[PDB]
Protein backbone atom coordinates (compact mmCIF):
# COMPACT_ATOMS: atom_id res chain seq x y z
CA UNK A 1 0.00 0.00 0.00
CA UNK A 2 1.31 3.16 0.80
CA UNK A 3 3.95 4.16 3.08
CA UNK A 4 5.31 7.54 3.66
CA UNK A 5 3.57 9.59 1.70
CA UNK A 6 4.87 13.64 1.73
CA UNK A 7 3.02 15.41 3.71
CA UNK A 8 2.43 19.09 2.06
CA UNK A 9 -0.49 21.59 3.02
CA UNK A 10 -3.45 23.01 1.02
CA UNK A 11 -4.07 19.45 -0.76
CA UNK A 12 -7.48 21.21 -2.37
CA UNK A 13 -4.84 22.76 -4.79
CA UNK A 14 -4.22 19.34 -6.59
CA UNK A 15 -7.94 18.31 -6.54
CA UNK A 16 -9.02 18.99 -10.40
CA UNK A 17 -12.08 21.25 -10.55
CA UNK A 18 -13.12 21.49 -14.20
CA UNK A 19 -14.94 18.98 -15.99
CA UNK A 20 -12.95 19.04 -19.18
CA UNK A 21 -9.70 18.06 -17.41
CA UNK A 22 -11.68 15.91 -15.13
CA UNK A 23 -12.33 13.74 -18.16
CA UNK A 24 -9.10 14.01 -19.27
CA UNK A 25 -7.71 11.61 -16.69
CA UNK A 26 -7.01 14.99 -14.41
CA UNK A 27 -4.53 16.49 -17.21
CA UNK A 28 -4.54 19.61 -18.86
CA UNK A 29 -1.20 20.85 -19.56
CA UNK A 30 -0.98 19.78 -22.86
CA UNK A 31 -4.49 19.58 -24.34
CA UNK A 32 -5.98 22.08 -26.61
CA UNK A 33 -6.27 25.67 -25.72
CA UNK A 34 -9.54 25.40 -23.15
CA UNK A 35 -10.79 28.51 -20.93
CA UNK A 36 -10.44 26.22 -17.49
CA UNK A 37 -6.60 26.08 -18.57
CA UNK A 38 -5.47 28.43 -15.59
CA UNK A 39 -5.14 25.36 -12.96
CA UNK A 40 -2.84 23.02 -15.12
CA UNK A 41 -1.16 25.42 -17.53
CA UNK A 42 -2.04 29.33 -18.40
CA UNK A 43 0.53 29.72 -20.98
CA UNK A 44 -1.90 28.28 -23.59
CA UNK A 45 -4.41 31.04 -22.71
CA UNK A 46 -2.54 33.07 -25.60
CA UNK A 47 -3.90 30.88 -28.23
CA UNK A 48 -7.48 30.88 -27.29
CA UNK A 49 -9.46 31.46 -30.23
CA UNK A 50 -12.26 33.84 -28.70
CA UNK A 51 -11.53 37.59 -26.91
CA UNK A 52 -12.89 36.55 -23.53
CA UNK A 53 -14.62 33.70 -21.38
CA UNK A 54 -16.26 33.04 -17.92
CA UNK A 55 -16.29 29.31 -16.69
CA UNK A 56 -18.08 28.05 -13.57
CA UNK A 57 -16.89 24.66 -12.75
CA UNK A 58 -18.82 22.36 -9.87
CA UNK A 59 -17.40 19.03 -8.43
CA UNK A 60 -19.62 17.97 -5.50
CA UNK A 61 -18.04 16.13 -2.99
CA UNK A 62 -19.89 12.99 -0.54
CA UNK A 63 -22.74 13.03 -3.20
CA UNK A 64 -24.57 10.70 -1.09
CA UNK A 65 -24.35 11.81 2.31
CA UNK A 66 -24.03 15.72 2.08
CA UNK A 67 -25.04 18.14 -0.64
CA UNK A 68 -22.80 21.00 0.88
CA UNK A 69 -19.65 20.08 0.27
CA UNK A 70 -18.24 21.20 -2.79
CA UNK A 71 -15.43 22.23 -4.98
CA UNK A 72 -16.37 25.29 -6.80
CA UNK A 73 -14.46 27.34 -9.86
CA UNK A 74 -14.68 30.45 -11.58
CA UNK A 75 -12.54 31.68 -13.91
CA UNK A 76 -12.28 34.50 -16.43
CA UNK A 77 -9.73 34.95 -18.88
CA UNK A 78 -9.87 38.18 -21.55
CA UNK A 79 -6.56 37.90 -24.06
CA UNK A 80 -5.87 41.63 -25.25
CA UNK A 81 -3.80 41.49 -28.09
CA UNK A 82 -2.92 38.81 -30.13
CA UNK A 83 0.46 37.81 -28.01
CA UNK A 84 -1.36 38.29 -24.35
CA UNK A 85 -3.61 37.43 -21.96
CA UNK A 86 -5.24 37.85 -18.37
CA UNK A 87 -6.76 35.41 -16.20
CA UNK A 88 -8.24 35.28 -13.37
CA UNK A 89 -9.51 32.33 -11.27
CA UNK A 90 -11.19 31.29 -8.18
CA UNK A 91 -11.50 28.03 -6.47
CA UNK A 92 -13.17 27.38 -2.93
CA UNK A 93 -13.63 24.73 -1.61
CA UNK A 94 -16.29 24.53 0.98
CA UNK A 95 -18.57 22.27 3.53
CA UNK A 96 -21.95 24.62 3.31
CA UNK A 97 -22.63 25.72 6.18
CA UNK A 98 -23.46 24.91 10.16
CA UNK A 99 -26.07 26.55 11.82
CA UNK A 100 -24.82 26.31 15.54
CA UNK A 101 -27.08 26.75 18.34
CA UNK A 102 -27.51 25.38 21.58
CA UNK A 103 -31.02 26.13 22.46
CA UNK A 104 -34.67 24.48 21.59
CA UNK A 105 -36.18 27.83 20.46
CA UNK A 106 -36.82 27.57 16.36
CA UNK A 107 -36.04 31.68 16.33
CA UNK A 108 -33.14 31.96 18.73
CA UNK A 109 -29.58 33.30 17.07
CA UNK A 110 -27.62 30.51 15.45
CA UNK A 111 -23.76 30.91 14.60
CA UNK A 112 -22.63 29.87 10.98
CA UNK A 113 -19.34 28.82 10.22
CA UNK A 114 -18.47 27.69 7.32
CA UNK A 115 -15.31 25.59 7.01
CA UNK A 116 -13.75 26.80 3.69
CA UNK A 117 -10.78 26.94 1.52
CA UNK A 118 -10.16 29.49 -1.80
CA UNK A 119 -7.69 29.88 -3.90
CA UNK A 120 -7.72 33.66 -5.53
CA UNK A 121 -4.99 33.09 -8.85
CA UNK A 122 -3.69 35.46 -11.69
CA UNK A 123 -1.67 34.72 -14.41
CA UNK A 124 -0.68 36.89 -17.20
CA UNK A 125 0.30 34.94 -20.01
CA UNK A 126 2.97 36.35 -23.27
CA UNK A 127 2.99 34.51 -26.71
CA UNK A 128 6.84 34.43 -27.06
CA UNK A 129 7.33 33.05 -30.82
CA UNK A 130 3.93 32.36 -32.81
CA UNK A 131 4.58 28.77 -31.47
CA UNK A 132 5.48 28.81 -27.80
CA UNK A 133 4.43 31.06 -25.01
CA UNK A 134 4.71 31.93 -21.50
CA UNK A 135 3.01 32.24 -18.41
CA UNK A 136 3.44 33.87 -14.69
CA UNK A 137 1.21 33.42 -12.29
CA UNK A 138 0.25 34.56 -8.72
CA UNK A 139 -2.18 32.94 -6.08
CA UNK A 140 -3.24 33.90 -2.93
CA UNK A 141 -4.47 30.46 -0.92
CA UNK A 142 -6.49 31.24 2.31
CA UNK A 143 -7.69 27.75 4.85
CA UNK A 144 -10.48 28.49 7.14
CA UNK A 145 -11.21 24.71 7.77
CA UNK A 146 -11.74 25.18 11.65
CA UNK A 147 -14.21 26.15 13.84
CA UNK A 148 -13.32 28.55 16.90
CA UNK A 149 -14.40 26.67 20.31
CA UNK A 150 -13.23 27.70 23.38
CA UNK A 151 -8.90 26.92 23.85
CA UNK A 152 -8.84 26.72 20.18
CA UNK A 153 -8.52 29.56 17.23
CA UNK A 154 -9.54 29.42 14.09
CA UNK A 155 -8.00 31.98 12.45
CA UNK A 156 -7.40 31.31 8.64
CA UNK A 157 -3.73 30.46 7.60
CA UNK A 158 -3.08 32.44 4.15
CA UNK A 159 0.10 31.97 1.96
CA UNK A 160 1.20 33.34 -1.60
CA UNK A 161 2.29 30.92 -4.53
CA UNK A 162 3.91 32.00 -7.72
CA UNK A 163 3.42 29.71 -11.18
CA UNK A 164 6.01 29.85 -14.37
CA UNK A 165 3.96 27.88 -17.17
CA UNK A 166 5.33 27.67 -20.71
CA UNK A 167 2.77 25.95 -24.13
CA UNK A 168 4.24 24.96 -27.18
CA UNK A 169 1.28 24.35 -29.95
CA UNK A 170 3.00 23.42 -33.83
CA UNK A 171 1.50 24.64 -36.77
CA UNK A 172 -0.77 21.96 -38.49
CA UNK A 173 1.30 19.82 -39.81
CA UNK A 174 0.33 17.11 -43.01
CA UNK A 175 1.33 13.69 -42.96
CA UNK A 176 0.78 10.59 -45.15
CA UNK A 177 -2.83 10.14 -44.37
CA UNK A 178 -3.78 13.13 -41.61
CA UNK A 179 -2.48 16.52 -41.16
CA UNK A 180 -1.79 16.17 -37.16
CA UNK A 181 -0.99 19.12 -34.46
CA UNK A 182 1.47 19.13 -32.01
CA UNK A 183 1.16 20.47 -28.25
CA UNK A 184 3.80 20.65 -25.70
CA UNK A 185 3.70 22.22 -22.13
CA UNK A 186 5.27 22.76 -18.64
CA UNK A 187 4.04 23.77 -15.51
CA UNK A 188 5.62 24.43 -12.28
CA UNK A 189 2.95 25.06 -9.92
CA UNK A 190 2.95 26.59 -6.20
CA UNK A 191 6.54 27.87 -5.35
CA UNK A 192 5.88 29.73 -2.14
CA UNK A 193 6.48 30.10 1.88
CA UNK A 194 5.13 27.30 3.73
CA UNK A 195 1.77 27.33 5.19
CA UNK A 196 1.54 27.71 8.55
CA UNK A 197 -2.22 26.38 9.94
CA UNK A 198 -0.55 27.06 13.83
CA UNK A 199 0.22 30.54 12.86
CA UNK A 200 3.66 29.61 14.75
CA UNK A 201 7.14 29.70 13.34
CA UNK A 202 8.00 26.15 14.37
CA UNK A 203 5.05 24.20 12.60
CA UNK A 204 4.61 24.59 8.87
CA UNK A 205 3.47 22.50 6.16
CA UNK A 206 4.78 22.90 2.41
CA UNK A 207 2.49 23.91 -0.68
CA UNK A 208 2.12 21.05 -2.83
CA UNK A 209 4.52 22.51 -5.25
CA UNK A 210 3.88 20.83 -8.42
CA UNK A 211 5.78 20.05 -11.62
CA UNK A 212 3.60 18.72 -14.59
CA UNK A 213 5.29 18.02 -18.54
CA UNK A 214 2.52 16.79 -21.19
CA UNK A 215 2.54 16.71 -24.81
CA UNK A 216 -0.33 15.66 -27.04
CA UNK A 217 -0.93 15.48 -30.29
CA UNK A 218 -4.20 15.77 -32.77
CA UNK A 219 -5.65 14.19 -35.83
CA UNK A 220 -7.89 15.62 -38.38
CA UNK A 221 -9.93 14.47 -39.98
CA UNK A 222 -11.95 16.15 -42.67
CA UNK A 223 -11.20 19.68 -40.41
CA UNK A 224 -14.28 19.10 -38.74
CA UNK A 225 -13.20 15.77 -36.39
CA UNK A 226 -9.88 15.68 -33.95
CA UNK A 227 -8.82 13.03 -31.97
CA UNK A 228 -6.16 14.36 -29.64
CA UNK A 229 -4.14 11.51 -27.88
CA UNK A 230 -2.76 13.78 -24.74
CA UNK A 231 0.21 12.33 -22.07
CA UNK A 232 0.86 14.05 -18.75
CA UNK A 233 3.58 13.18 -16.44
CA UNK A 234 3.64 15.53 -12.76
CA UNK A 235 5.82 15.02 -9.73
CA UNK A 236 5.69 16.75 -6.61
CA UNK A 237 8.81 19.48 -5.35
CA UNK A 238 8.61 18.52 -2.07
CA UNK A 239 11.06 16.46 0.22
CA UNK A 240 9.36 12.82 1.18
CA UNK A 241 9.71 12.30 4.74
CA UNK A 242 12.16 9.49 5.89
CA UNK A 243 10.85 6.22 6.67
CA UNK A 244 12.69 3.53 8.82
CA UNK A 245 15.36 6.02 9.49
CA UNK A 246 19.15 6.96 9.03
CA UNK A 247 20.86 7.10 12.11
CA UNK A 248 17.01 3.85 21.75
CA UNK A 249 14.18 3.36 19.06
CA UNK A 250 12.23 6.30 19.15
CA UNK A 251 15.48 9.01 18.99
CA UNK A 252 16.20 7.94 15.41
CA UNK A 253 12.45 8.14 14.20
CA UNK A 254 12.37 11.77 16.06
CA UNK A 255 15.63 13.02 14.96
CA UNK A 256 14.85 11.82 11.47
CA UNK A 257 11.68 13.79 11.31
CA UNK A 258 12.71 17.02 12.78
CA UNK A 259 15.99 16.86 10.26
CA UNK A 260 13.46 16.57 7.31
CA UNK A 261 11.43 19.32 8.80
CA UNK A 262 14.16 21.45 9.46
CA UNK A 263 14.10 22.27 5.56
CA UNK A 264 13.44 25.35 3.70
CA UNK A 265 10.86 25.27 0.41
CA UNK A 266 14.08 26.68 -1.47
CA UNK A 267 16.47 24.07 -0.72
CA UNK A 268 13.38 21.93 -0.60
CA UNK A 269 12.83 21.95 -4.49
CA UNK A 270 16.47 20.86 -4.89
CA UNK A 271 16.17 18.22 -2.08
CA UNK A 272 12.90 16.57 -3.81
CA UNK A 273 15.36 14.58 -5.96
CA UNK A 274 16.69 11.60 -4.10
CA UNK A 275 16.32 11.34 -0.17
CA UNK A 276 15.73 7.73 -0.36
CA UNK A 277 18.31 4.79 -0.06
CA UNK A 278 17.01 3.24 -3.46
CA UNK A 279 18.42 3.74 -6.92
CA UNK A 280 17.17 6.13 -9.92
CA UNK A 281 14.98 3.42 -10.67
CA UNK A 282 13.21 3.24 -7.41
CA UNK A 283 13.22 6.83 -7.21
CA UNK A 284 11.65 7.23 -10.98
CA UNK A 285 8.70 5.67 -9.29
CA UNK A 286 7.29 9.22 -7.90
CA UNK A 287 6.04 10.43 -11.13
CA UNK A 288 2.29 9.78 -11.77
CA UNK A 289 1.09 9.97 -15.40
CA UNK A 290 -2.05 10.38 -17.13
CA UNK A 291 -3.13 9.56 -21.16
CA UNK A 292 -6.20 10.69 -22.38
CA UNK A 293 -8.01 10.66 -26.00
CA UNK A 294 -10.86 13.50 -26.64
CA UNK A 295 -13.03 12.92 -29.99
CA UNK A 296 -14.35 16.70 -30.77
CA UNK A 297 -17.10 16.70 -33.88
CA UNK A 298 -17.85 19.53 -35.89
CA UNK A 299 -16.01 21.59 -32.97
CA UNK A 300 -19.22 21.42 -30.85
CA UNK A 301 -19.45 18.12 -29.59
CA UNK A 302 -16.50 16.15 -27.94
CA UNK A 303 -16.51 12.86 -25.90
CA UNK A 304 -12.90 12.20 -23.84
CA UNK A 305 -11.66 9.04 -21.72
CA UNK A 306 -8.55 9.24 -19.91
CA UNK A 307 -6.72 7.53 -17.46
CA UNK A 308 -4.50 8.59 -14.21
CA UNK A 309 -2.26 6.85 -12.47
CA UNK A 310 -0.59 7.14 -9.55
CA UNK A 311 2.58 4.65 -8.02
CA UNK A 312 1.32 2.01 -5.82
CA UNK A 313 3.63 3.01 -3.06
CA UNK A 314 2.09 6.93 -2.92
CA UNK A 315 -1.35 8.33 -3.44
CA UNK A 316 -2.28 5.20 -4.82
CA UNK A 317 -5.13 6.85 -7.00
CA UNK A 318 -5.47 5.37 -10.01
CA UNK A 319 -9.41 5.72 -12.42
CA UNK A 320 -11.01 5.96 -15.58
CA UNK A 321 -12.17 8.81 -16.51
CA UNK A 322 -15.08 9.50 -19.08
CA UNK A 323 -16.36 12.99 -20.05
CA UNK A 324 -18.99 14.94 -22.63
CA UNK A 325 -19.12 18.68 -23.97
CA UNK A 326 -21.77 20.82 -25.90
CA UNK A 327 -21.70 23.68 -27.10
CA UNK A 328 -24.98 25.74 -28.29
CA UNK A 329 -24.53 28.81 -29.34
CA UNK A 330 -21.59 30.18 -26.69
CA UNK A 331 -21.80 28.08 -23.57
CA UNK A 332 -20.34 24.78 -23.72
CA UNK A 333 -21.18 22.30 -21.29
CA UNK A 334 -18.88 19.25 -19.94
CA UNK A 335 -19.96 16.45 -17.63
CA UNK A 336 -17.55 14.28 -16.30
CA UNK A 337 -18.00 11.00 -14.35
CA UNK A 338 -15.11 8.73 -12.78
CA UNK A 339 -14.51 5.20 -12.37
CA UNK A 340 -12.03 4.35 -9.57
CA UNK A 341 -9.38 1.36 -9.81
CA UNK A 342 -7.47 1.93 -6.54
CA UNK A 343 -7.89 0.34 -3.12
CA UNK A 344 -9.05 3.27 -1.59
CA UNK A 345 -12.20 4.59 -1.62
CA UNK A 346 -11.74 7.82 -3.95
CA UNK A 347 -13.85 10.54 -2.64
CA UNK A 348 -14.98 11.56 -6.47
CA UNK A 349 -16.60 7.88 -7.11
CA UNK A 350 -20.33 8.28 -8.15
CA UNK A 351 -19.64 12.14 -8.52
CA UNK A 352 -20.72 13.42 -11.71
CA UNK A 353 -18.30 17.26 -12.46
CA UNK A 354 -20.20 20.21 -14.01
CA UNK A 355 -18.40 22.58 -16.05
CA UNK A 356 -20.21 25.78 -17.94
CA UNK A 357 -18.57 28.34 -19.75
CA UNK A 358 -19.77 31.48 -21.98
CA UNK A 359 -17.40 32.60 -24.77
CA UNK A 360 -17.91 35.96 -25.96
CA UNK A 361 -15.72 38.65 -27.77
CA UNK A 362 -14.55 38.91 -31.35
CA UNK A 363 -12.69 35.49 -33.06
CA UNK A 364 -9.14 35.17 -33.10
CA UNK A 365 -7.41 32.86 -35.74
CA UNK A 366 -5.02 29.94 -34.29
CA UNK A 367 -1.73 29.28 -35.87
CA UNK B 1 -39.76 23.28 15.11
CA UNK B 2 -39.33 21.82 12.02
CA UNK B 3 -35.90 20.58 12.30
CA UNK B 4 -33.71 21.46 14.80
CA UNK B 5 -30.44 19.96 16.18
CA UNK B 6 -30.28 21.85 19.34
CA UNK B 7 -26.74 21.34 20.40
CA UNK B 8 -24.67 21.50 17.17
CA UNK B 9 -21.27 22.04 18.98
CA UNK B 10 -22.01 18.94 21.47
CA UNK B 11 -20.08 17.13 24.11
CA UNK B 12 -23.17 15.42 24.55
CA UNK B 13 -26.29 13.41 22.78
CA UNK B 14 -28.54 15.31 19.99
CA UNK B 15 -31.82 16.30 20.88
CA UNK B 16 -33.20 15.76 16.93
CA UNK B 17 -36.77 18.16 17.18
CA UNK B 18 -38.49 16.91 14.22
CA UNK B 19 -42.25 15.40 13.19
CA UNK B 20 -44.27 12.45 14.05
CA UNK B 21 -42.69 10.31 11.68
CA UNK B 22 -40.20 8.53 12.89
CA UNK B 23 -35.91 9.04 12.76
CA UNK B 24 -32.93 6.93 11.19
CA UNK B 25 -30.39 9.00 12.09
CA UNK B 26 -26.79 8.05 10.81
CA UNK B 27 -23.30 9.58 11.45
CA UNK B 28 -20.26 8.92 9.01
CA UNK B 29 -18.07 11.71 10.70
CA UNK B 30 -15.42 12.62 8.75
CA UNK B 31 -14.40 10.16 6.12
CA UNK B 32 -16.16 7.46 4.57
CA UNK B 33 -19.07 5.97 6.43
CA UNK B 34 -19.08 5.03 10.27
CA UNK B 35 -23.06 4.60 10.53
CA UNK B 36 -24.32 5.09 13.94
CA UNK B 37 -28.11 3.75 12.86
CA UNK B 38 -30.32 4.42 16.25
CA UNK B 39 -34.20 4.52 16.30
CA UNK B 40 -35.52 7.99 17.03
CA UNK B 41 -38.93 7.72 17.80
CA UNK B 42 -41.40 11.06 17.48
CA UNK B 43 -41.19 11.96 21.76
CA UNK B 44 -38.18 10.05 22.25
CA UNK B 45 -35.01 11.98 19.98
CA UNK B 46 -31.78 11.40 22.66
CA UNK B 47 -28.47 10.11 20.28
CA UNK B 48 -25.28 9.10 21.52
CA UNK B 49 -22.15 10.96 20.04
CA UNK B 50 -20.44 11.58 23.45
CA UNK B 51 -18.16 8.97 23.36
CA UNK B 52 -17.02 8.73 19.64
CA UNK B 53 -14.38 11.14 18.95
CA UNK B 54 -14.44 15.08 18.15
CA UNK B 55 -14.76 16.79 14.59
CA UNK B 56 -17.50 17.57 11.86
CA UNK B 57 -20.15 14.90 11.56
CA UNK B 58 -22.55 14.07 8.81
CA UNK B 59 -25.89 13.01 9.67
CA UNK B 60 -28.60 11.79 7.37
CA UNK B 61 -32.25 12.18 9.84
CA UNK B 62 -34.61 10.53 7.87
CA UNK B 63 -38.35 10.96 8.97
CA UNK B 64 -39.70 8.41 6.08
CA UNK B 65 -39.65 11.08 2.64
CA UNK B 66 -38.24 13.24 4.69
CA UNK B 67 -34.50 12.78 4.31
CA UNK B 68 -32.48 16.11 5.73
CA UNK B 69 -29.15 15.82 6.03
CA UNK B 70 -26.59 18.19 7.59
CA UNK B 71 -23.47 18.63 10.20
CA UNK B 72 -22.94 18.26 13.62
CA UNK B 73 -20.11 19.04 15.44
CA UNK B 74 -18.60 17.28 18.34
CA UNK B 75 -17.40 20.58 20.14
CA UNK C 1 -13.33 7.92 25.46
CA UNK C 2 -14.80 10.77 27.12
CA UNK C 3 -12.35 13.72 27.26
CA UNK C 4 -11.84 15.23 30.66
CA UNK C 5 -9.76 17.79 29.97
CA UNK C 6 -11.35 20.85 29.33
CA UNK C 7 -10.41 23.53 31.25
CA UNK C 8 -13.67 25.52 32.02
CA UNK C 9 -15.86 22.44 32.81
CA UNK C 10 -13.35 22.30 36.32
CA UNK C 11 -14.97 24.20 39.01
CA UNK C 12 -13.20 24.13 42.90
CA UNK C 13 -13.72 21.68 44.59
CA UNK C 14 -14.36 20.65 47.82
CA UNK C 15 -12.15 19.63 51.17
CA UNK C 16 -11.11 16.07 50.55
CA UNK C 17 -11.27 12.98 52.40
CA UNK C 18 -7.88 10.58 52.10
CA UNK C 19 -8.57 7.28 54.05
CA UNK C 20 -12.26 7.44 55.44
CA UNK C 21 -15.02 9.82 56.16
CA UNK C 22 -13.34 9.41 59.62
CA UNK C 23 -10.08 10.83 58.74
CA UNK C 24 -9.45 14.30 59.35
CA UNK C 25 -6.73 15.00 56.92
CA UNK C 26 -7.18 18.32 55.43
CA UNK C 27 -9.97 19.32 58.13
CA UNK C 28 -12.62 17.81 56.15
CA UNK C 29 -15.10 17.12 59.03
CA UNK C 30 -15.01 20.41 60.55
CA UNK C 31 -17.91 22.40 60.66
CA UNK C 32 -15.64 25.90 61.13
CA UNK C 33 -13.76 28.12 58.59
CA UNK C 34 -11.21 25.84 59.49
CA UNK C 35 -12.76 23.78 56.61
CA UNK C 36 -10.44 25.24 54.14
CA UNK C 37 -7.20 25.70 56.39
CA UNK C 38 -5.04 23.67 54.08
CA UNK C 39 -6.22 24.79 50.63
CA UNK C 40 -3.30 25.89 49.14
CA UNK C 41 -3.29 27.33 45.38
CA UNK C 42 -4.31 25.63 42.48
CA UNK C 43 -4.69 27.23 38.98
CA UNK C 44 -6.32 24.94 36.36
CA UNK C 45 -6.21 26.35 32.25
CA UNK C 46 -4.89 25.59 28.56
CA UNK C 47 -2.68 28.11 27.96
CA UNK C 48 -4.41 30.23 25.17
CA UNK D 1 -21.03 34.84 32.09
CA UNK D 2 -22.41 32.31 34.32
CA UNK D 3 -22.72 32.56 38.15
CA UNK D 4 -20.32 30.82 40.16
CA UNK D 5 -22.56 28.37 42.05
CA UNK D 6 -22.23 25.76 44.42
CA UNK D 7 -24.17 23.22 41.96
CA UNK D 8 -21.47 21.06 39.41
CA UNK D 9 -24.02 19.08 37.67
CA UNK D 10 -26.73 22.28 37.01
CA UNK D 11 -29.92 20.29 38.45
CA UNK D 12 -30.27 22.95 41.15
CA UNK D 13 -29.60 20.90 44.27
CA UNK D 14 -26.97 21.39 45.93
CA UNK D 15 -25.29 17.93 47.18
CA UNK D 16 -23.75 17.00 50.67
CA UNK D 17 -22.58 13.12 50.11
CA UNK D 18 -19.64 11.63 50.34
CA UNK D 19 -19.70 8.47 49.04
CA UNK D 20 -16.61 8.32 46.32
CA UNK D 21 -13.90 6.01 45.51
CA UNK D 22 -10.38 6.98 45.76
CA UNK D 23 -7.58 6.24 43.19
CA UNK D 24 -4.07 8.02 43.11
CA UNK D 25 -0.80 8.31 41.59
CA UNK D 26 2.55 9.31 42.55
CA UNK D 27 4.91 11.85 41.12
CA UNK D 28 8.26 11.46 41.52
CA UNK D 29 11.22 12.09 39.44
CA UNK D 30 11.43 8.45 38.32
CA UNK D 31 8.83 6.94 37.68
CA UNK D 32 9.22 4.08 35.57
CA UNK D 33 6.87 1.53 33.34
CA UNK D 34 5.27 -1.49 35.11
CA UNK D 35 4.36 0.29 38.75
CA UNK D 36 1.90 3.49 39.61
CA UNK D 37 -0.42 2.50 37.16
CA UNK D 38 2.40 3.87 34.33
CA UNK D 39 1.58 1.97 31.16
CA UNK D 40 3.75 3.68 28.62
CA UNK D 41 6.67 6.44 28.70
CA UNK D 42 7.27 8.43 25.65
CA UNK D 43 10.44 10.30 25.61
CA UNK D 44 11.42 12.91 23.64
CA UNK D 45 15.10 13.71 22.99
CA UNK D 46 15.55 17.06 21.25
CA UNK D 47 12.02 19.53 20.75
CA UNK D 48 12.70 22.64 18.76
Amino acid sequence: DIERPITTGVPFLLVAADARAAGLGDQGVATSSDVFSQQWNPAKYAFAEDAQGLSISYTPYLTDLANDISLGQVTYYNKINDRSAFAGSFRYFGFGGIELRQTGDPNEPTREVNPNEFALDGSYSLKLSETFSMAVAARYIRSNLKVATEEIDASAAGSFAVDVAGFYQSEEIAYSDFNGRWRAGFNIQNLGPKISYDHDDLSANFLPANLRVGGGFDFIFDDYNKLGVSLELTKLLVPTPPGPGTPSQSQADEANYKKYKDIGWVSGIFKSFGDAPGGFSEELKEITYSAAAEYMYQDAFAMRLGYYHESPMKGAKQFFSLGAGFKYSMIKVDVSYLFSASKVKNPLENTLRFSLTFNFGDKYETY
Amino acid sequence: SDFLVYPNPTKSNISFLFDNETASVSIYSLLGQKLIEKQITNQNPVLSVEGLTNGLYFYTFDAGSLHKTGKIIKQ
Amino acid sequence: TIDMRSAYAWSLASTPFITSINDNTFNANSNTLEYGFKRAKLSWYTID
Amino acid sequence: TLPDVEDINRDNTMSTINAYYEYSIDVKPGMQVGENYITDIREVTNVD
